[PDB]
């Protein structure tokens, strides 16, 4: 007996089902580490991350909600992105959109 | 992409089909539904979801909630569901999916600049408890009940005076006025009971007009048919409830005589099993009746190997009996009965008893309503197995049946279910957050009207809030004018119409009771059974349709020595 | 520890009994609050050990005698009452005429 | 039919001719009268008298009391009587016989639906104590005094500041206003003393107009004849009292010079024996005068084997003297004198000293006014035997003489006897309920204005209120707006006329002092002796009509080690 | 005639040229000036100066102070001076020479009948501390900070909720209104910070209009350039301050990107060293900028042998990292750096960091702002010797440099220096009295708005206030309506103009912030250094003009084990 | 003594640990609050002795074993945290997985 223990049903959960996705190669050209959270507007990340910003427009990382991807200086990764939903309106970040898209 | 269900449960709390053990009991809940969109859960923190332009939007305060409890596992009479909970203007705004409509799908709880976050992933969230058998013996009972997860206290008294030590009565306009004033200082919602025992209705109408939401008929003030009839007549006129502690002595009649005096009118029978008071040996038969809302008090919950020794002596001490007088011993033996104490647990399991309560410091423990309700559910699963209503390999229906006993059923009985008693839209945001290992015993956060009112708290001078010693400390929801905004004082319709709140300069928010007379046994959520119950005058055996109703006493209980320092 | 108010209140009782225990060990005749604290704390420990309520109602009568307490103290204490968490939850122990 | 007197006393408390020992002292009271009709006593509980149509009637709230203390053994300056006490609208309604006029004879205290019950059978009930030498060093002194049975505190100060550590002075309109505001938070009635030491009367009139009910002349602010004269002139104009701590140093004159400056005007002499302050060695001679109301402070009460060692050092510590300077030692020896400390106890026994008080945290113990008054009475019975006024085989007159010292005589001295100081009809219901074994040391219930304000209370979560640990906890009469309704802030006539209560938004009930100038030694209840007293300048011996007044120091006292944990 | 300087110092406290050790540190202050006239010092007590016609005059209340602190040794940013301090109407009236103009020369602080006395001879008196990094996790933090000598608390939160555990944010009009109401109950001046992270300015203007005096940008709510820009735009419109906890993750840009987003606008950078949060590894470079007011939080103050082990684990626990994930370990190692923690102490010593603060219960100790500031000064004297600004054989300039960090510089940063932050005429009388042996650790008296609010206090029932146990107990300045009169709730200009105080029925005195945008690094008293600072991306070494800035970790500190029971 | 609130709060922790110490000496399996109190007080004494934070993070894992505590108690205590005054001021000690 363990107080408050879970008996999780074994299996898997599919995330962001039915949503458009794309893959982009990213490289940290900066000299300091960069970590990006699941819901950040990927096209507006730190300018030291080099990738196809046009392809990334209106996308975020396709990872579990609340998690993040880390890029050490010089690190390269191909990341998977998922399109924003709802109204598809972007406000904040580096102030590059500030409206629909 | 995919995530394993174990990793998902670790990150966001359990989802559909996962099971959780309630504290150290044998009770297991199963998540029935989950209102999220997988991948779009909101979590707060560094690099997390609830951040500007992400899970937090651009909306003005009028367009978002003031508080979101993220990833809560709700346990309520209506379901065991995973959801975000939104609170706005001190009330439950929605149960659903929180976030930002600008970038997320299916958002029903908008999060903005004006939104605070409570992280409920991995926690169980319930409504605040409602204890309707309070003796206002001392004000320290309020923090004691609040820490246990009880947010509303209905009862009577004036402090540590003989009348209050024995009865839940606040006698007369003067004491009623003083207690409504004192109530503003306590971090729980309060409604008062007046002294119901009189045969002149105007002496009752005056008390209701002064502020009481109900009248208590107690045998120590004469629980006669004429007094009961008078109190019910006034209750029917003024939309307030009558609570009853009947004539144990059978002085004025037997239980059938009190039932005839009630004459099918609505009444709340306190400690229906009878150890706490009532026609000896058969007050328990009141639970057969459609107009009776029956509660138990807690020292007899559940039946244990120390119950009888403890109670026989507890009664001898309270009543100054002395084991040497045969008639005092005959009285004590007619009131404390293993037959009815054992049957009571089964009657709760069957839904024939509808409420639990304390009887605070008057044959009852104010901090133990919730944990003893769960101890009964545990003992009943152990002895009886699955309820007939149970679907699936879980105890969900038994859990819903029992949580209703200290939440929605006391609220319906006392005409306050429009304000409190459940997690439902428009109700006051009285919520309790529990870590599953401490469910029912030691809550993580107790919320009053949208503000945290009490919670465990570690060293004040520490670098973080978690270092020792961790003990319950009152929070901002329990301070001065914030407390007043976040609690309710319940008044009768007559007191509200007469401007009692303004006259007494009551500072707290006011609510008015209604529906005290229309409520019946059939309205008790998951606990509407009207058994054909009998009690043998000689042996005290309880039978339903001639079948013996009994149980075995526990040697060891969960929610006990693993948790408490003393 | 998540100590509730009632758990913290029992710490006060435990401490008062430590005062009395040290004084009884010095051979002093205990006074009224010392005697109440000493017997009450003894009962709480018996409940923690898993003793029955019936057993402790009797054991509590053998903690202090009239020779171990000041004049009038037995008459000042017609009973001692205390609750504690037994293996089967909180229970009340009343020790009648504990000091003779 | 008949009942034995032993069985009667066990059931209802003692009756006429029965005697009761006060705590563990050698003092015995005898019941002088009993206002009941035998067989018609009211008792509350199961099957008891106070029930509908029985001892409880059908009357409306305006026609019955709010609270009845049943079968009380009253100990007050006017009698030691058995009676029921009725309280209504926060005031003493009647002392007499309670019940229902519909079925019972001789009822003077009607009990109805609106009546709460306090069971006083087997208890002693007294008025609340009145301590008029409070230094407002810290607010924690209020609960300390209230627990001891003191319901009114008159004094001065602003907190733990040098001026307040030394003197009972709240200097100036600003601090007076802040302290009257702070007073609303404390569960005791309060009146403030201003700084009396000035020779410009307008600087005194401003303080009285701001709210003070008296002015303290203290030697640390210059207790000169001109300052004393100015304060008395203002007092005579404004109907407020002057409290005096005279010129110990004899700097401005000797005791006769201060007496000439007073010029027969009314004045309260604090710590008249002089260890607490005053003309060395002969301030005690002030008790001969008709215009002087003399009080003692408590560390010299009664004289014990540890008194001198304790005081000589206590004075050395307070004044930073150091045993090495001969003049500092000469000062200390001129102030602390076994001759006057021993005489003081006898002067109390003879009624030459009229009041007791603390001098709280400034050479005085705030929780010990009552128990030390009784210790003096005990030590005086032991050494002197019966008082000349004593009738019967009891100590009733000595008991009445001593209780008046901390109840009615401080109230008369400070012009508040119309509101407090005794159990008399129309006075505020400040009452203390005592179990005889704990009389004077640890009360059972302390009532403020009709509500229980503090009482011993057991485990909050227990099934009954009596399990351990039992300790004093504030009750509903000490909470927020109920506390405000149940306490008084005393103001001067000038402050009341100037609308000080409204200007400062004082929340508590207000009372106004009157009769501070007309009161004289001859008005001190049972303590009007004006002895022809002298003090020898060389030996310090106190004589009355040339007869040596002295006593022996106690080795052991009652009301001490049997009761206290430390 | 003459008195020796040793005897003078014993009687009146030190004078010009005398030195005093600060607690058990190696820091020594030297009295720079003394405002008395030798022979005319005022002292209170028996036979002392402050008596009618002597050091106390005949003036009316309007013509004298309400309170005088006699013979204080003032330690403030402007001087280390011996003087009397006069307080009147809750404000500092004058710093000078107290007494009676009728008989004494050079009197600038008139003492009359209406004047209370605090004896400050032999004590050090300072302004009350101002902590601007409070997380309102629990209300118990107020007494904790007040006892430490902090009288103003600026921060954000709603209680023990995830958002508040992480950030100093009170989100939205509803919680802002509830917290301003709760603030009336606490004996400290309070100003609130709202949630600054949004890109819609109206969601910020609504929070300022509801009452917040500033906006906190925290990375947990998204510390992006757009959110920072929005908050600064609103701050410039509404005269409120912006506090920043920057993007540690470098998610939106590196430190230069955040600096560009700030665009030379005024901002308070919290925990500028970065262990508490911010661009890794180089947020410390913000102290070079003229528009940045940089504070440290306290667990990194000073650098000790247990700092790193403690912090690396403290961060792992707060963020739920687990030492098994290399990226979580890489994150933790990028945030906790011995190079910046060691440089921070030197940057404080040079005046490049301008404020100290707690970060209460969120990587910071609420009772330790003052003692850790002094521990840094001590460690810096030990390692660096005299500051370049130092004149004389004393540490006076270093002392002035450091006291400004928790007094005047936080007040200037948050636009409240017109009310608090220093001992200056017209400012609220928030004062702390220290015995030199306990300077910085355990104050003797804490004064709020002219009333003592908390102080050590001995046994309540003792004959004097000094017997054991002595512990901090709230005084009259912390009670109900007196507390309201003696504290301030700070509001924005918009909230004050909109009648927020009247709408919420706030009871305390109100102050309005101003000058939040005009304040710059050059205005930080004694701490205006703008170094050309760099941080190496690979090694984390801090350099100023290419010179390595570092220090050594302490094994033992003063103001530690000699003083605390645990 | 001039005890601050935080010093008085640590007295409460010390007292709760005395309760647990006496029960462990009787051979009882300790419960949740007893176990937290016992290990936390042990750490405060180690800080008073001048032990390092690193040393106490390790020493705190050897105070109680799974055999000395009730079922489920080790799982109820994933860590114990307490601060105390070290020779170099207040520090936080977190003992990870203290009972195995
Ligand atoms: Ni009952
Ligand atoms: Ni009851
Ligand atoms: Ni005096
Ligand atoms: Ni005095
Ligand atoms: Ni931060
Ligand atoms: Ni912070």
């Amino acid at each position: 007996m363990i107080p408050g223990e879970y008996h999780v049903k074994p299996g898997q959960i599919a995330l962001n089902t039915g949503r458009a996705t794309c893959r982009v190669v990213v490289e940290n050209h900066g000299d300091r580490p960069i970590q990006v959270g699941s819901h950040y507007h990927f096209a507006e990340v730190n300018p030291a991350l080099k990738f196809d910003r046009q392809q990334a427009a209106g996308y975020r990382l396709n990872i579990p909600a609340g998690t993040a991807v880390r890029f050490e200086p010089g690190q390269k990764r191909e990341v998977e992105l998922v399109a924003f939903a709802g109204h598809r309106a972007v406000f904040g970040f580096r102030g590059e959109v500030m409206g629909p898209l | 992409s995919n995530i394993s269900r174990q990793a998902y449960a670790d990150m966001f709390g359990p989802t559909v089909g996962d099971k959780v053990r309630l504290a150290d009991t044998e009770l297991w809940i199963e998540v029935e539904d989950d209102l999220t969109t997988y991948g779009e859960e909101v979590k707060f923190g560094g690099g997390k979801v609830i951040r500007d332009g992400m899970g937090q939007g651009q909306m003005l305060a009028a367009d978002c909630v003031d508080l979101v409890l993220t990833n809560a596992l709700i346990v309520d009479h209506w379901g065991i569901v995973k959801a975000d909970i939104g609170v706005k203007d001190g009330r439950i705004f929605a149960i659903g999916k929180a976030g930002n409509p600008d970038i997320q799908p299916n958002v029903t709880i908008p999060i903005g600049a004006a939104t605070e976050v409570i992280a409920a992933e991995g926690k169980i969230v319930t409504a605040g408890g409602i204890d309707t058998h309070i003796h206002w013996i001392c004000p320290q009972q309020a923090e004691e009940a609040l820490v246990s997860g009880v947010t509303t206290m209905v009862g009577g008294g004036t402090g540590p005076a003989a009348g209050t030590h024995a009865t839940t009565c606040t006698p007369g306009p003067w004491y009623i006025s003083r207690m409504l004033q004192a109530a503003d200082s306590l971090p729980v919602n309060i409604g008062l009971l007046g002294k119901g025992n009189v045969s002149q209705p105007d002496a009752l109408r005056e008390q209701v007009a002064a502020g009481v939401i109900g009248l208590k008929i107690h045998e120590d003030w004469g629980a006669t048919p004429a007094a009961i009839d008078c109190a019910l007549t006034v209750a029917d006129e003024m939309d307030i409830q009558v609570a009853l502690h009947s004539d144990t002595l059978n002085e004025s009649g037997f239980v059938e005589d009190t039932l005839a005096a009630i004459g099918g009118r609505t009444i709340h029978t306190f400690h229906t099993e009878g150890a706490g008071g009532g026609h000896a040996p058969d007050i328990i038969t009141a639970c057969a009746h459609p107009n009776i809302l029956p509660s138990s008090t807690n020292p007899t919950l559940p039946y244990t190997l120390n119950t009888i020794d403890e109670h026989l002596d507890m009664l001898m001490v309270c009543h100054h009996l002395d084991p040497d007088i045969a008639e005092d011993v005959a009285f004590a033996e007619s009131r404390i009965r293993r037959e009815t104490i054992a049957a009571e647990d089964v009657l709760h399991d069957l839904g024939a008893f509808s409420l639990t309560s304390s009887d605070s410091q008057a044959m009852g423990r104010v901090g133990e309503v919730i944990l003893r309700t769960w101890q009964v559910a545990h003992r009943m699963k152990v002895q009886r197995g699955a309820l007939a209503e149970e679907t699936g390999d879980n105890d969900n229906f038994r859990v819903k049946r029992y949580i209703a006993k200290y939440t929605i059923n006391p609220a319906l009985t006392h005409g306050i279910a429009h304000e409190v008693g459940s997690i439902e839209v428009g109700k006051l945001a009285d919520l309790v957050v529990w870590s599953p290992a401490f469910f029912g015993v030691k809550p993580a956060t107790v919320i009053k009207g949208g503000m945290i009112a009490i919670a465990p708290m570690g060293d004040i001078n520490a670098s973080i809030p978690t270092p020792q010693p961790v003990h319950y400390r009152p929070m901002f929801g329990a301070l001065g004018s914030a407390r007043h905004h976040c609690r309710l004082t319940f008044l009768s319709q007559a007191a509200a119409a007469n401007g009692v709140a303004e006259r007494l300069n009551l500072r707290s928010a006011i609510a008015v009771v209604k529906g005290c007379r229309t409520v019946q046994k059939a309205d008790m959520v998951h606990n509407s059974l009207q058994p054909n119950i009998t009690v043998d005058a000689q042996t005290y055996e309880v039978r339903v349709d001639g079948e013996l109703i009994t149980s075995e006493p526990a040697d060891v209980l969960p929610m006990a020595q693993r948790y408490f320092l003393f | 520890m998540e100590l509730t108010p009632r758990e913290k209140d029992k710490l006060l009782l435990f401490t008062a009994a430590l005062v009395a225990e040290r004084r009884l060990a010095r051979g002093l005749k205990l006074n009224y609050p010392e005697s109440v604290a000493l017997i009450s704390a003894f009962i709480m420990e018996g409940a923690r050990d898993g003793k029955s309520v019936a057993s402790l109602m009797e054991e509590g009568r053998h903690v202090l005698t009239r020779e171990q307490v000041m004049e009038g103290v037995p008459e000042m204490i017609p009973d001692i009452q205390v609750e504690a968490t037994f293996p089967d939850g909180s229970k009340l122990v009343t020790v009648h005429n504990p000091i003779i």
